[PDB]
């Protein structure tokens, strides 16, 4: 109850923070998916500008 | 599509205007030869008009 002596649990808590940093590290953010559509637009526009400079 | 026609647009443009430069200078020698045959009649018409 008023328990005692403490040599227990606290060494078994930091092994747990090797688990939770393994699972939650492999998550996906919805926002990152909206960023890859932006750089694809500017690249072909500059490639068309490279084709416009191939005209001009 | 728009950059495929951008190839072909400059190859019908260039061959038209590079023959306009052929014929814009071609008229420059006819009108200076036609006025060469005409002027040599004009200064011999002055002597055909003076002595009368």
């Amino acid at each position: 109850d008023t328990s005692t002596w403490f040599i227990t649990i606290t060494s078994m808590i930091m092994t747990l923070f090797i688990l939770f940093q393994l699972k939650i590290s492999n998550y996906s953010y919805p926002a990152s998916p909206e960023s890859i559509e932006l750089k694809t637009q500017k690249h072909s526009t500059p490639w068309e500008m490279k084709w416009t400079k191939i005209y001009l | 599509i728009d950059l495929e026609k951008s190839q072909q647009a400059l190859v019908q443009k260039r061959h038209y205007l590079f023959d306009v430069q052929r014929n814009n200078i071609a008229m420059a020698l006819e009108v200076t030869y036609r006025e060469r045959l005409h002027r040599v009649y004009k200064e011999i018409k002055n002597r055909l008009d003076y002595h009368i």
